């Protein structure tokens, strides 16, 4: 359907509001959007393994 | 590869430090510790700041992309559509994954890395009046307060002050 | 970075030991040596195996790739068809060679981790009564049999046991 | 990750020192220093060169790229035809970015594992008569003189010569 909110993404499932460099919805777009690529989990660490103690 | 320290000679975490990343733990006569190390923890925030800005902002956001429309006799010309948005998405596929999963190993190194420097200086700078006892604990023949446990913290121990008294007190043991 | 164990302090490897990667090579009351590491040893199995099964399953295979066709009117979507092959072709071969080429140093230095890393724990947890003496050897001021070599092995050495016995013969050579 | 060497236990370079990379400085009866260590930047500077020649020869010179044209009917190939080219474009120039600053952590850790290896040698060749000082200094407790100031350098010190002498100075200090 048709609202009126005001996005700069704009995908025939819906519009994206992100700022991420990656994205997995569909890979058709309009505006500026962030890649498609086809994967389904992309986490970085940024810290220590988690090693508790005993 | 991994340098020694995180799982290796030293054991699991400390879960009651809070503030910080890196850091010591000390009972001299009226106190324990748990006190954070800011000074190598703010530049492993640094670098890992750098890093992830970095990988953000090698990565260009994509415009407008809308599919095309051919009829029954232009089907060469569709192919040859479809191959080139299947081969360019494979391509970023493949190169968002493998940075993925080499940077995580070189973050976990990093992190090693700095714990096993953090030591060292440590011990560098306690030479003789120290005797290490395992996983990352010192002695301290002599006596110690407060104010020679910032001195090490900081890195400023002047160790010729102390250090006939502390020979006495190993003699003793010996 | 190169850890500095293989071809560094440490000489060449053994032909005589066959069960392993890493291990030991002992001179007891009534024998000689060569056993392995049977704990570090898997863990480097695991590690290269994940990484290979990695590296595989990260290239997806390819379907039916045909050649076209076309006629003496149509040159111009021609080379546009050559042009898109050759290009996703030198983007895939750059991309598979440089892939192992980094890969291979990252896993030498896997190895040469995992030896240095092997030599500090032994160093470590025969603190005093050792006397090391060159490319990775100690030398037992007491006297040690089967048992006490496997207590090494383990990784489960008791030193205090042995700590004044040692000491005896320390003052002995001094 | 980083080593620890440079700008870490050991402060800032020697801007005295021209001939080489990883160098002495020493001070025995008649003479200051400033000699190179000609064996290990031989093996980095081999190192480096097939590192840049490698990364040369990995990339490919493209041939003749000229545009082509179209009419006001051909909108749609012209459409393709702009996609292909610009997203090769896209695809090589973050290979090369990428690969730039990759490569350059691994060679700055290059040198630093280097100049740590090369502390560990000459602390390991010297055991006893030494007395290590600070920031990678050694002082001798026997007597010194040229030559066995070439002898520490090549790797050939023969302790066993000095190690009473030497002895005998440590139990005037202690
Ligand atoms: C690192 O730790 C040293 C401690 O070894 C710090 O220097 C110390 O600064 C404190 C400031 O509170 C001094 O404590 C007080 O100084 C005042 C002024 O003289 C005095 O009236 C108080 O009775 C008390 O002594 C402390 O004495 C001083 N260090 C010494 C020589 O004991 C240092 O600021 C810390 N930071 C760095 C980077 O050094
Ligand atoms: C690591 O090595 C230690 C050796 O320090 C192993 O513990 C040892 O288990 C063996 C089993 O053969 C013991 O040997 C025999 O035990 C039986 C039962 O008491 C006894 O009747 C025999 O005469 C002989 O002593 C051995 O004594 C024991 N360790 C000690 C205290 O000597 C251990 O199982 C190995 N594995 C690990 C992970 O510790
Ligand atoms: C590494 O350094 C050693 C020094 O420990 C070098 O061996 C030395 O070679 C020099 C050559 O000038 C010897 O000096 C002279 O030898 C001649 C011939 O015997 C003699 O007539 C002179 O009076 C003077 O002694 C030096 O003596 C010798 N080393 C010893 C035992 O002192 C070696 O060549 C250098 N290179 C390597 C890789 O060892
Ligand atoms: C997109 O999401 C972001 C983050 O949720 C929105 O930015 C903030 O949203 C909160 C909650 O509405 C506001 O209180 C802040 O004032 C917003 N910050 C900014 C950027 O001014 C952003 O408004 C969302 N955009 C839309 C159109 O939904």
């Amino acid at each position: 359907p048709v609202h009126n909110c005001d996005t700069r993404c704009q995908t025939p499932h819906g519009a994206l509001n992100s700022s991420l460099p990656f994205q997995n919805v569909h890979p058709i777009t309009i505006g500026e959007c962030p890649k498609y690529v086809k994967s389904t989990k992309l986490r970085m660490a940024t810290g220590l393994r988690n090693v508790p103690s005993i | 590869g991994l340098f020694g320290a995180i799982a290796g000679f030293i054991e699991g975490g400390w879960t009651g430090m809070i503030d910080g990343w890196y850091g010591y733990h000390h009972q001299n006569e009226q106190g324990s510790g748990y006190a954070a190390d800011q000074k190598s923890t703010q530049n492993a925030i640094d670098g890992i700041t750098s890093k992830v800005n970095s990988v953000i902002e090698k990565m260009n956001t994509q415009f407008t992309a809308v599919g095309k429309e051919f009829n029954n006799l232009e089907r060469r010309i569709e192919n040859l559509n479809k191959k080139v948005d299947d081969g360019f998405l494979d391509v970023w596929t493949y190169n968002a994954e493998l940075l993925v999963l080499l940077e995580n190993e070189r973050t976990l190194d990093f992190h090693d890395s700095n714990v096993r420097n953090l030591y060292e200086k440590v011990k560098s700078q306690l030479r003789n009046n120290a005797k290490e006892i395992g996983n990352g604990c010192f002695e301290f023949y002599h006596k110690c307060d407060d104010e020679c446990m910032e001195s090490v913290k900081n890195g400023t121990y002047d160790y010729p002050k102390y250090s006939e008294e502390s020979k006495l007190n190993r003699e003793e043991i010996d």
